[PDB]
């Protein structure tokens, strides 16, 4: 145990936390702000690059119909194998 | 009845088993050098070249022993 | 203007046995012991022949597998089907053993062990030993050591019997 | 989760800036074979076979600044994580593989189907092709695993031996003044010999492991190179 | 009576036993390079060609060890 | 008295023991290629045929390894 | 039910297994010297370069034996 | 529940395993002397230097045996 | 089980001895003495294992 | 299990005996005696293992 | 398991026999007799192993 | 597990058979017959092990 503890980074300074929802929403707001102006037509490759893949992934998530249960990604405790909740 | 038991000391046994893998590795390395000596006496002009190939083989053979030794540490420290 | 090859005038060629052929049980080895383009024995049936090659001693009997042996200064024994023994001493050469039942032992020198004298052999070693001490250079020492090896082999060969 | 940390190379970066503000020749390279791929003259390759040199040199420098200096006590190998090494090897190996695949020359893979026409295609040759395609990825995985395991094992052993040496030196040196001083002296000499041997072994093994790490990538590249003959 | 028991440290034993398979792989590799060294001294002009075959055996020999190594993880982490 | 016990964790031991069978397969492959290198130096004009035979031998040994892995996976899951 | 068990004497078992790793190491070292004698006998002028390589092979083989021995002593004191 | 058990017969099992390593040592001795005789026959002039090297090989191999034997006796009396 | 290697090691000595004797019959005495030496060294290890077995048998 | 390393060692001696005989067959009467000597030593080791196999089997 | 050593040892003897017979076929008769002798010895060890098995299986 | 020392011994016999047929390619028949003999004896040992395995399996 103790010898195993010697293999750690020795210059940790700061740790920051952020929810996936929050920064995803902020990124979406930024993307909308930069893709909103009229001088960027919807048919431009830039706009499609920005939007189409995200739309496709979200649609795939919505269409999902799985017989099993996927535990919440951001639970308080994900270390217990016998408690998916 | 449903009974769940967790034996702590078993990790020692698994650790010792992995160490047995070093028996083949240690033997394998000795085999390479044995051939090296029997080869340098058959063509000494290439001794430097043969020594280079022997070292390469030693590391590849040695590499495997490390894989086993890693598992020993994992179980010995868990 | 084409010239004959010198081997066309030689009418005793070597017979090799095709690998895809039946085996034969042979009780005689046809030996050809040769020195300096002179055969001491010619296709002579012998029961066995013992030869000392660089690796060690070989006892060749009829049917021995195909092999080439680089001889060293040493005795050579030839035992006939009578059980009688003839011992030579060779200074070097080669021995070709054929699976057909033949053994051609070509030596630079092949002398009957009787001809050699042990008293002469001993004094000669002493002389070369002194030279080896005073031998000028590495090459000279190596040559002297070649002589000693042959002499000691001769001395040991005669002391054996 | 965002963790802010720093590598353990700041002093070494300072030394690099100090000692390499002026040019200097380099004549000794851990992996020299990346510069000499072709040994028979008149052979040339249209593929960018010398593209790996810069990455090879930089990787050697980085891994040497970390691993070799890690023999100094308390020096940290900041990158020592299994999946991080996996990411590094993935980058290099898959980048070269996709360089070969983007060439869109399918004949380049003809050699994957091992054997000759005599061998049964479905039951022998196809299985061999499957095994070889698996073996490429397995070679990548083995490279990264070997690099990780060597460092981990070597440093574990060094830590344990140093702990034992500290224990005996501190808590049993008084035996020098006692009647059993000879036993302590013998043990101390053995420990010194073991210390020197371990340090030499680790020094050699680090460089050799880097050599092998680069050689695996170069072997990947060479397996798909084709040389034309000048006429 | 029906009794169900779950011993929770046994996966260490299985992992060590799988690791023992690495001894044969290490030995085989040493045998390959030993034959390589004693073979190059006999036909040096073909040294390079032999090396390629030697690596091929290593590629086809190290792979087997991975399967055993794979099983170790599948049981060590489960 | 009649007592029935069902141990969950004994399949790990069986899986590990089966994985040990690969040590022979790995060593056998090393032997095949070790001789291949020796043979090629002896008679390099037959490199391709020897390579073909070596591959055949490796395939048969690999097939045995597959059987061992099949048992290992079956016990590991079942 | 949740049951936790701690078996003390198991560390003796694991330590003994690691000692077996010295079987191949001892055999490997003996193999090197055996090959050394043949090489010296077949090339007597190289009585030093071969000796140095034999020492190098012993050192590497000894290292493997020492890696296992560290676990053997460590578990014995755990 | 926390249960501590102390088995007083498992210091025998570990001792037996440590003795197994002696086989890898004893066999190693035979290999050195197995090839010493061949070397003497090949080059009888070096009956002395080869013998000294063989003694060195035997001692080093025996050193491994005694390192293992130390573990065998420690666990026998503890 | 430690005797398995010891017994096998003896066989190796007495296996090569025949080859050495056949190659160089003039040196049977010297080779035979060395073979005995090797046998004694291997037997020493055999007794070490035998000692441990008996101690753990009558203890 | 110790018998495995004994029986195998015996086979090794005889295997080398054939080669030694097939190299120089006029020394067979001498080699055979040495071959028996080796079998007399390895077999003796097997007795020790057999002794333990009997002591523990009847105690 | 002791049969593993016995079976291998028997195969080792015959392996050398083929090499010896090929080298000097004229001696096949003498070599064959010696090979059988070795088998008669290795199999004898196997009898002890079987005897122990039958002396513990039926006990 | 005893079969491991049987299959290996069988492989040893045939491996030497190929070399013997290479060294002396006209003596294939005698080598082949002797090799079969060695296989039969070794296989007999394996059958004995199988006998014990089935006896315990059905006991
Ligand atoms: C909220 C609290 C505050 C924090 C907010 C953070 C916000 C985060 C947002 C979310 C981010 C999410 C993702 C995070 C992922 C992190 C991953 C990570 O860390 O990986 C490890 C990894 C470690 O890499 P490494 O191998 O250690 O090398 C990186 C090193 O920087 C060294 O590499 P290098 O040497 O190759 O770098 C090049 C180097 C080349 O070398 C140099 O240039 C030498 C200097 C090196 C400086 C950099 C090293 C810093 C060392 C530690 C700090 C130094 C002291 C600071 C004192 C602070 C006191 C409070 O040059 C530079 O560094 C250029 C900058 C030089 C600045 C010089 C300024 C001079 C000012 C002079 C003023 C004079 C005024 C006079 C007035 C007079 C009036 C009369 O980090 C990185 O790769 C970088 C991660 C950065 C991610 C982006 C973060 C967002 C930006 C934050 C800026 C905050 C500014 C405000 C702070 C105010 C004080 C509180
Ligand atoms: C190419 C090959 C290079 C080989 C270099 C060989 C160097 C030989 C060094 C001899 C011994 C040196 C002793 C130093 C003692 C320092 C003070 C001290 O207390 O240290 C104790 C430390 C540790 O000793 P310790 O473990 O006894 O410490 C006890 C301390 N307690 C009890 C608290 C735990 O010594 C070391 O760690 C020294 C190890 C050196 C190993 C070699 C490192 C080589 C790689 C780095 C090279 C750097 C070159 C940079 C050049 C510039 C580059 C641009």
């Amino acid at each position: 145990s103790n010898p195993a503890d010697h293999f750690r980074p020795n210059l940790k300074a700061l740790t920051l936390y952020a929810e996936r929802q929050h920064y995803v929403d902020r990124w979406l707001h930024v993307k909308e702000r930069w893709l909103a102006p009229w001088y960027l037509p919807w048919w431009s490759p830039l706009f499609q690059l920005g939007t189409w893949y995200s739309q496709r992934s979200r649609n795939l998530f919505l269409v999902e119909n799985h017989l099993s249960y996927r535990p919440y990604k951001f639970r308080r405790n994900d270390e217990d194998r016998n408690n998916p909740y | 009845s449903t009974v769940a038991i967790s034996v702590q000391g078993l990790h020692y046994v698994g650790t010792g088993l992995a160490a047995i893998a070093l028996a083949g590795v240690g033997l394998g390395i000795g085999t390479i050098f044995g051939n090296l000596l029997v080869a340098c006496a058959r063509q000494p002009n290439l001794t430097k070249m043969l020594f280079n190939y022997a070292i390469l083989g030693f590391a590849l053979t040695e590499a495997i022993g490390l894989f086993a030794l890693m598992l020993a540490f994992l179980m010995l420290f868990s | 203007h084409d010239l004959p090859e010198g081997f066309e005038f030689m009418e005793h060629k070597v017979v090799n046995k095709d690998i895809h052929a039946p085996h034969e049980n042979l009780e005689t080895l046809r030996l050809t012991l040769t020195r300096q383009d002179e055969f001491l024995l010619r296709e002579e049936p012998v029961k066995c022949v013992t030869v000392t090659g660089t690796n060690g001693e070989y006892g060749i009997y009829p049917g021995h597998a195909y092999k080439i042996v680089q001889l060293n200064p040493s005795p050579l024994t030839v035992e006939y089907t009578d059980g009688t023994t003839k011992k030579y001493f060779v200074s070097g050469g080669f021995a070709h053993i054929n699976n057909e039942g033949s053994c051609d032992v070509n030596t630079v020198e092949c002398t009957l062990l009787d001809d050699l004298d042990l008293a002469i052999a001993e004094k000669e070693l002493a002389a070369q030993q002194a030279a080896l001490g005073s031998a000028k250079d590495d090459k000279a020492k190596s040559v002297v050591e070649i002589r000693i090896s042959v002499i000691e082999a001769v001395i040991a060969a005669l002391k054996h019997h | 989760m965002f963790l802010f940390f720093f590598c353990d190379l700041f002093w070494l970066r300072l030394l690099l800036c100090m000692y390499y503000c002026v040019w200097s020749r380099l004549c000794f390279i851990v992996y020299f074979n990346c510069l000499m791929l072709i040994f028979d003259f008149l052979l040339f390759c249209l593929f960018d076979l010398y593209l790996f040199v810069g990455l090879c040199l930089f990787l050697l420098l980085w891994f040497m600044l970390f691993n070799l200096y890690s023999l100094i006590l308390y020096y940290c190998i900041t990158y020592l994580n299994l999946y991080l090494l996996f990411c590094i090897v993935f980058l290099l190996y898959i980048a070269f593989l996709f360089l070969f695949c983007f060439l869109c020359d399918f004949f380049l893979f003809n050699n994957l189907l091992v054997g000759d026409s005599f061998m049964d295609v479905f039951f022998i040759r196809f299985l061999l092709c499957f095994l070889e395609c698996f073996s490429l990825l397995c070679r990548c995985l083995s490279t990264f695993l070997r690099l990780f395991c060597n460092l981990l094992s070597s440093h574990f052993l060094l830590l344990m031996f140093f702990d034992f040496f500290y224990f005996i030196f501190v808590f049993f040196f008084y035996g020098v003044f006692c009647y059993w001083f000879i036993l302590f002296i013998f043990v101390f000499c053995f420990c010194l010999l073991f210390y020197v041997f371990l340090y030499l072994l680790d020094l050699f093994a680090a460089i050799l492991q880097l050599f092998i790490f680069c050689n695996m990538i170069l072997q990947l590249i060479m397996d798909f190179l084709l040389f034309l003959l000048f006429v």
